[PDB]
């Protein structure tokens, strides 16, 4: 359903990580 | 908690007879229980 | 006049299920076993008879075997609503499951547990008197189903044999499928059901799946809705025997006028009108619109395509409001028709019948209560068509030898195996030979 | 009737013993206290499965504890539903095994093996007919693996005729626990695949990558993990407990997944999984939970199934759902990924519907595919232990101990016919 | 053959009142499991806030 | 199963799909030979002399 | 005696829902189907208290038809009966032909038997639809093709809607049009076209209706089928079936292309004003200020005439009538018919319908010819067809589709193939 | 049932797209919560045009926003109706193009593609037939062009058979906001030349003296435009979620405006566009609809027609309105000035009719019309092009990137005969 490069390792990356933990910061006060 | 076989199968509401059925009139009076000789008079005639 | 119905499996005794609670429906028996008027109150009936026996006084317990090696459906039949109407003693439920393996049904559990089946059967043949034949509902893919239900065929075949053994076995969809061996399973049963079986009926699953689907336009049907046709489709088999009709036909006959040769006995069922209330009154329904609808592959309960083969000899069972005039009309009009083709060495392939009492309706059920229906039971070459088609599916398996080493762990050999295998390619030759003019 | 009997070795295997443990009792009705407070009689007809019952209306869990420090029997009676397992059961040693799989199937297996192999036999003939063991550890560490290992050896000799299954977390070079993970890793599963019918690999990362993207946790500790494995664990095992339309028990599903004997390594997953914040914006429909069935970021091991081929799958529904939408639904996933799937077995889909959902959601869904991607799992491994074999590092303190050079050449020659034939049937 | 056909047809008009109330029952409960649903998104939520 | 498909499978039940097509009955769809609707059938002789 | 009705298209079946409306209350027939003989032509009775009529709409797309279905009619026609494909054919005759009919012709042919099979003294087939749409033309092709290799024999009355000159609303219509007569010269027996134009000049002028919209040209429309059927389904001093116009109009296995007409159009007030009789309308069926095709029958021949009556008529001022046309000379018949008229009475007078512009009149005409007219409105079509193949504009989209450039030069030249029939016969 | 699914790329196709799902949303009724509250049951029957049920009368859009800063997913959060959408759909880079193409189309793209491609496909097969795609970006910035022009690249090697909608800005040198305007809008029309099936042209300087001179607006913030925009766009679509008379789908109109492969670029008006002092002395005639509709100062784009020829134009309809005073008005229209049409086509006019309006309006009119005159924009922009290629400015920050100068070869030689073949059939 989804054709892409594997990427599960994406997250092993601190930076990834922390931009990730923005964008649920971001959802959920929007959300508030 | 609801299984579907459950949930599916419930007690029939009302059921009534068919209103055809085969009727064993050969078996109902042709063969009588036990009596070889009957009192005089049973049945007029 | 009296039948007896075994059921095997997963799939066989739910199917029961369903069809006892449509017989008691049918002869007013409530789910505790007694009818609301007692025997001698009531005007004297006997078409109960012939499926469940009057025990005592008020209480009336079914003609029927349930077995199954797990548990788990057969007690929750225990807990169920039927309680008190299925004997006790004749569900038989075993401790493990046979998992889908004919060899672990047919060799490791049957051993112990088809002595205690045919024990049963045996007193309830004593307790019946002027028994007709058996019936016996299985699906071949499943292990219990096979295994096991094969075994006490054979047992069965051994202990009377003379006696007519209907089978309604659900063979595998081509295209669905939920197990993964059922070609194994189904070859390996199908080689006992060849020269044991009489009468042997398939139900498919897809065909089912299309016909609640298109005709009865439920957009999400379970196994449910599946096993209610199929008791109704039972019931009408059988209203013969029950009922008194204006052209009445029993067991033996579809031994007689169906089936031309020893080997050659694989029906094809359907049922007409499949239709839903909401529509009902907009349809006008007659007999000559239902003698074609028991025609068309769109009612059919096998996925096949009979265009593409020749008949043999067909059955058609009517009940309900049906005069022989214009049945006699309407089996004048489908002989005149050209898009189907009877075989040329048959002149007459009808087996009419008429039964005078209706269908019947269940609560919560999807069918509308109609004038009258149809149950054809045919025969023709799109069968042998389906076993060619299973038969290439087994042998693309068998070719890498996979899943071999389960059966050969259980005891089984690859002997069976090719045998079954040139069984069925014989059997297939059969099948084109006849269809030969 | 069918009897399961629980062995949970290591650390890892303890605390994920835990956590299913409390997801069990929950989805029963038992209090931590041991009581049942459930309110349907469906979860009294079939907790014989799992329990002991006990005076009182207590149901006492059928479980072995086996591991060598206290520090996990403290860890495992501090929480919840800990006061419930039997003190007899806690079978432990005193001095620790410490990653060393010599130490774990040599040294103290030779003093602990007999006492845990007294205890499951007690068990096993506390019941009546068994239906198979369920054993839970990893392949890294030493009192887990060197111990469950010989256990699974010991219990394979004893009764060969009962099914086994064996939740199993491998290790990854991104997931590096500890130095020797090859080294133990090959050992245990140079074992495990003639003793033990099926096993059903676990990674870490896969389940860091389900609970950051699925779930979006943003502190995904131990727990949550560990609550995973048990959903799945107690998924695969629903269809004992409770009726269903279409019944599936522990060998039915053997023999369709397992085609040939040594191809006995399963994938796991599970559905829903889905982030709080958009389980308002979702359906729940049989397309719906099979479109995230079929995902391949929701495989729990990091084996990406386009690239590699599917010998076989399976999928577990619990609830009402309509049958006909189950068929057509794996019917679609074989029909336009035709490729992927292997091409001689036709019908490649094993399916089973449970009447009975778990609870807080209202349908769910465990998916097994037995691939033939893991393949590169085990390379993946074999080519950390030729890399450490080529020059023998921290080899001795395995040589000193009794175990010899040979072991290791037996063990990587037979990961490499594993590889072999993985490869030769793709 | 009328009295047969009226019969029948006043069966089926029972049974199509029967069918809607089914209907309506079914629809119903489908309601009530959303509602539990929401319920437990929301306790969810409030546990995250904790 | 017929999700983005315009054939007959799809249409079959009212636009909702059909597991596999059906031949009819009623006509020959695919070949030109079709059914003749009407066919002279011989009556009774007796009917007319 | 019965005869069934399909509607392809989406015009088809917004013409059936206004015959259908004006058909029950024709016979009395509430919208939920039951009265509070005569009605079996059209409808067969289901048991009791209900009918459904024997019709048959097909579309390939949606709306309009489940318009229909959740409209004021749901309890009359058959749920089956309603027939709506997936996505529509987007005016283009390849599309409809090939992509979409290959999997709605199948359905529809095994429903269309059924409902013959359900008939007893089937008379015919008769279809509606407008060649210049996609759906409409393409599978219209494909069913009547299959229809006629079906049955053959029996009468398929065409009532098409053809594309006015300069009055239009689409683009590709002329590709359509000469793909669509390709088949429907052969296939058809019976053919009528009709413009809107002419209609719209009706109802602007007789009926003064300033702003009208499609509905009212259906109800028109509709008035015309039920005057034209009502000899079957009504008796009458003189009554005409199907089977005479396949005769009594058609010289030429070829010539089968019917102009109507249709008077007298009047409405509520001026009526009341004016004096009906026979003479009259007899002479206002004549003037291209009544005809339901835009065209000039003055510079055309009559082949042959046919006039159906309602109401209150007699044979002696028809009679009377009809002569006095042909002693006139301001129309002129074709030499080769001395004897070019064929008309028929039945005392049933045209109804009226609640939300119709028309009163109730004492008796009414419809007029059917045939005449040379209509061979210079094809010739008229075709120059406007060849204007835009000539640079191979939209065949792009066509042979994209499956089609080529065979198709469009043998449609092309049978169309000159017709021209010179209609000259010749002409002469 | 017909299936339209959404796409926004770039700053301005998401606040495009903000004001769009705002109209629709209020069209069809339902609050900023999701939940149904209108009293017209039409509503309903097309719903699945363009929305999901999820969960108990929860409707959420069947769009995908795409972009490279997260300010512009702040700001469509931040509105009403911004809740509305699935979080799963907000697929999302984190560095940013940055007005360059090569970034959107070679390096961003390559990790981004990636992903939408994904939720895009699952949303395609999510609905049963689709009718086709619609994109709306913008062709100024590189977030928009580059990105979106691969996003259509993939999509039409995948799913060729459906229908594609893409609204596009295109620059002006009067209202001139970056720089790089014709480096970026020859290379993004270079492939929607081949790749996408139809375009509808739009430009800010028409959308500017609209408001000035017609609603004679004192402060036109970019709201009112992106209003005027969504107002067309819910024209267009109208036909789809609504019953009429006469009805014209999407490849229906396309089919009927396309009469050669590469002539598919069209352009836009609307009415009644009537300033509210002057809403009280206008009449409601389809005459008064024409004049303000065939107006060349009501055209949203710079390209005056009465300086080209019409080759076909098209009138979408709502309101109850007479049909035949609709198509005498086209005829009067064709017969007056037949100068401004193409002569080797007859009946240049395809019209439709809706019987419902949009709301707050009685009767409402929609113009999409393709014309030759579109070939002075591309002139007007193709001439700096080469201007700017001449002296190769800012040409590196795309050679360094990637890219070569035979694409900027072959995006000048099929603008240019395209102009030419316009310029023939002129
Ligand atoms: N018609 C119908 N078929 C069913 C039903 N349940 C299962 N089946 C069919 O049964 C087949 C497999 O056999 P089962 O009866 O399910 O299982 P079994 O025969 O008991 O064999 P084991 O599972 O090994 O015990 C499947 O392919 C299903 O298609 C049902 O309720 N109705
Ligand atoms: N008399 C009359 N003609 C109509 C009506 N509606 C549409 N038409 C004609 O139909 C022609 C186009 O065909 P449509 O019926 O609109 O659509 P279609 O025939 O299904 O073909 P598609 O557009 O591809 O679906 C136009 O030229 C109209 O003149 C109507 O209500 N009354
Ligand atoms: N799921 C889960 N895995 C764990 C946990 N703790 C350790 N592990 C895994 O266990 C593996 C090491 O096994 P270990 O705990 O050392 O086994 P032991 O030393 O024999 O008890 C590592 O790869 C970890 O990923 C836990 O709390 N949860
Ligand atoms: N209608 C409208 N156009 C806009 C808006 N913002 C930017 N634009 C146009 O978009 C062009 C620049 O595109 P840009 O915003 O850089 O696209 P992006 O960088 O890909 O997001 C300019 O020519 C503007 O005219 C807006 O809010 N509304
Ligand atoms: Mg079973
Ligand atoms: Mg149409």
């Amino acid at each position: 359903y989804t054709s892409d490069f594997s990427k599960r390792d994406e997250f092993t990356n601190t930076i990834r990580t922390e931009q990730w933990r923005e964008q649920l910061k971001g959802e959920n006060t929007h959300a508030k | 908690m609801m299984t579907t076989t459950a949930l599916a199968f419930q007690a029939p509401d009302e059921h009534h007879k068919p209103e055809h059925a085969r009727k064993p009139l050969v078996r109902e009076t042709f063969f009588r229980k036990t009596n070889v000789f009957f009192p005089e008079g049973c049945a007029a005639d | 006049r009296e039948v007896i119905s075994i059921h095997i499996g997963q799939a066989g005794i739910q199917v029961g299920n369903a069809c006892w609670e449509l017989y008691c429906l049918e002869h007013g028996i409530q789910p505790d076993g007694q009818m609301p008027s007692d025997k001698t109150i009531g005007g004297g009936d006997d078409a109960f008879n012939t499926f469940f026996s009057e025990t005592g006084a008020g209480k009336h317990v079914p003609r029927c075997i349930f077995l199954d090696l797990e548990p788990t459906v057969v007690d929750e039949v225990r807990t169920g609503t039927y309680r008190q109407l299925f004997h006790p003693e004749q569900l038989i439920s075993g401790k493990e499951d046979a998992a889908n393996n004919f060899a672990r049904g047919h060799y490791t559990i049957g051993k112990e547990i088809v002595d205690l089946a045919l024990d049963r059967i045996r007193k309830l043949a004593d307790n019946c008197t002027g028994l007709q034949g058996f019936l016996v509902f299985n699906a071949v893919g499943g292990g219990t189903g096979s295994g096991l239900g094969s075994l006490l065929l054979e047992r069965l075949s051994v202990d009377y044999g003379k006696k007519s053994k209907l089978g309604f076995t659900v063979y595998p969809s081509p295209q669905v499928s939920t197990a993964v061996v059922e070609p194994y399973n189904s070859v390996l049963s199908t080689h006992s059901l060849l020269e044991h079986t009489d009468v042997a009926v398939m139900l498919d699953n897809e065909a089912i799946y299309d016909i609640c689907r298109r005709s009865l336009d439920i957009e999400r049907p379970t196994y449910t809705n599946l096993n209610r046709l199929i008791a109704q489709v039972i019931s009408s088999l059988t209203a013969s025997l029950r009922f008194d009709g204006a052209l009445n036909v029993d067991i033996t006959e579809f031994q007689t006028n169906l089936v031309p040769y020893p080997r050659i006995h694989f029906m094809l069922s359907s049922y007409a009108p499949i239709i839903s209330a909401e529509k009902a009154y907009h349809e006008q329904l007659s007999v000559a619109e239902i003698t074609n609808a028991a025609f068309e592959p769109a009612s059919m309960m096998v996925k096949c395509d009979p265009r593409h083969g020749k008949y043999m000899a067909c059955c058609l069972m009517y009940r309900g409001d049906v005069v022989p005039k214009d049945v006699n009309a309407s089996v004048a009009t489908i002989k005149t028709k050209r898009t189907i083709q009877f075989v040329d060495w048959c002149p007459t392939g009808f087996k009419c019948g008429i039964n005078y009492q209706p269908p019947t309706v269940v609560p919560g059920g999807d069918l509308a209560k109609v004038q009258r229906a149809v149950c054809m039971i045919s025969n023709s070459t799109a069968i042998g068509e389906i076993f060619s088609r299973l038969d290439h599916k087994f042998d693309l398996m068998y070719a890498k030898r996979a899943f071999v080493h389960w059966y050969v762990g259980e005891g089984m050999e690859e002997g069976e195996f090719s045998e079954a295998r040139e069984d069925l390619a014989a059997l297939e030759k059969d099948f084109e030979e006849v269809g030969a003019e | 009737m069918r009897e399961i009997v629980h062995i949970q070795g290591g650390q890892c295997g303890n605390q994920i013993g835990a956590k299913f443990w409390e997801v069990v009792s929950d989805e029963h009705g038992i209090d931590p206290t041991g009581t049942y407070h459930g309110d349907s009689d469906l979860q009294l007809e079939r907790i014989n499965v799992y329990f002991n019952e006990a005076t009182g209306g207590r149901y006492v869990p059928r479980a072995i504890l086996m591991d060598l420090e206290p520090g996990t029997m403290d860890s495992v009676r501090s929480g919840p539903y800990g006061q419930i397992f039997r003190p007899d059961n806690f079978v432990f040693g005193q001095t620790g095994a410490g990653n060393n799989w010599a130490k774990g199937h040599y040294t103290e297996g030779a003093e602990l093996i007999d006492s845990v192999l007294d205890v499951v036999r007690k068990e096993a003939e506390s019941c009546d007919c068994l239906q198979g063991f369920q054993v839970c550890h990893s392949l890294g560490g030493g009192t887990g693996s060197g111990m469950g290992t010989l256990l699974i050896s010991k219990i394979r000799e004893e009764y060969p005729d009962r099914m086994m299954l064996t939740f199993s977390v491998v290790p990854s070079p991104k997931v590096s626990d500890t130095v020797v993970e090859p080294y133990n890793a090959t050992l245990s599963v140079h074992q495990l695949v003639e003793n033990a019918d099926e096993c059903m690999v676990l990674d870490n990362e896969a389940l860091y990558d389900i609970c950051f993207r699925t779930l979006k946790l943003t502190t995904p500790t131990f727990g949550d993990l560990n609550h995973l494995i048990s959903a799945v664990m107690s998924g695969i095992t629903c269809c004992l407990r409770f009726p269903g339309q279409l019944n599936a028990d522990l060998r039915k599903l053997a023999v369709n997944l397992i085609p040939f004997p040594r191809l006995h390594f399963f994938m796991v997953g599970f559905t829903p999984l889905t982030s709080r914040g958009s389980q308002q914006y979702r359906a729940l429909t049989v397309p719906e939970l099979t479109q995230q069935m079929w995902d391949a970021k929701n495989m729990m091991c990091a084996a990406d199934p386009r690239h590699g081929r599917y010998l076989t799958a399976s999928a577990l529904f619990r609830g009402r759902m309509s049958t006909k939408e189950v068929d057509e639904q794996m019917l679609n996933v074989q029909n336009k990924n035709s490729s992927y799937f292997v091409e001689w077995i036709p019908n490649n889909v094993k399916s089973s519907v449970c009447d009975i959902p778990p609870k807080g959601l209202k349908m769910s869904a465990t998916f097994i595919g037995n691939s033939t991607a893991i393949q590169e799992m085990f390379k993946r491994v074999s080519e950390q232990f030729t890399a450490m074999f080529r020059r023998k590092a921290f080899l001795h303190w395995y040589t000193g101990e009794g175990m010899d050079e040979m072991e290791f050449t037996e063990a990587e020659s037979n990961m490499n016919d594993l590889v072999s034939e993985y490869q030769q049937y793709q | 053959q009328m009295m047969l056909y009226s019969k029948c047809v006043t069966i089926r008009d029972a049974q199509i009142e029967e069918k809607k109330q089914m209907l309506a029952e079914e629809e119903e409960e489908q309601r009530r499991l959303d509602l539990m649903m929401e319920i437990e998104r929301v306790k969810a939520l409030e546990q995250y806030e904790a | 199963m017929n999700n983005n498909k315009l054939d007959e499978a799809a249409i079959l039940a009212g636009c909702k799909g059909v597991f596999s097509k059906t031949s009819y009955i009623t006509h020959t769809g695919q070949e030109g030979k079709a059914e003749e609707y009407e066919k002279k059938g011989g009556h009774r002789s007796a009917f007319a002399g």
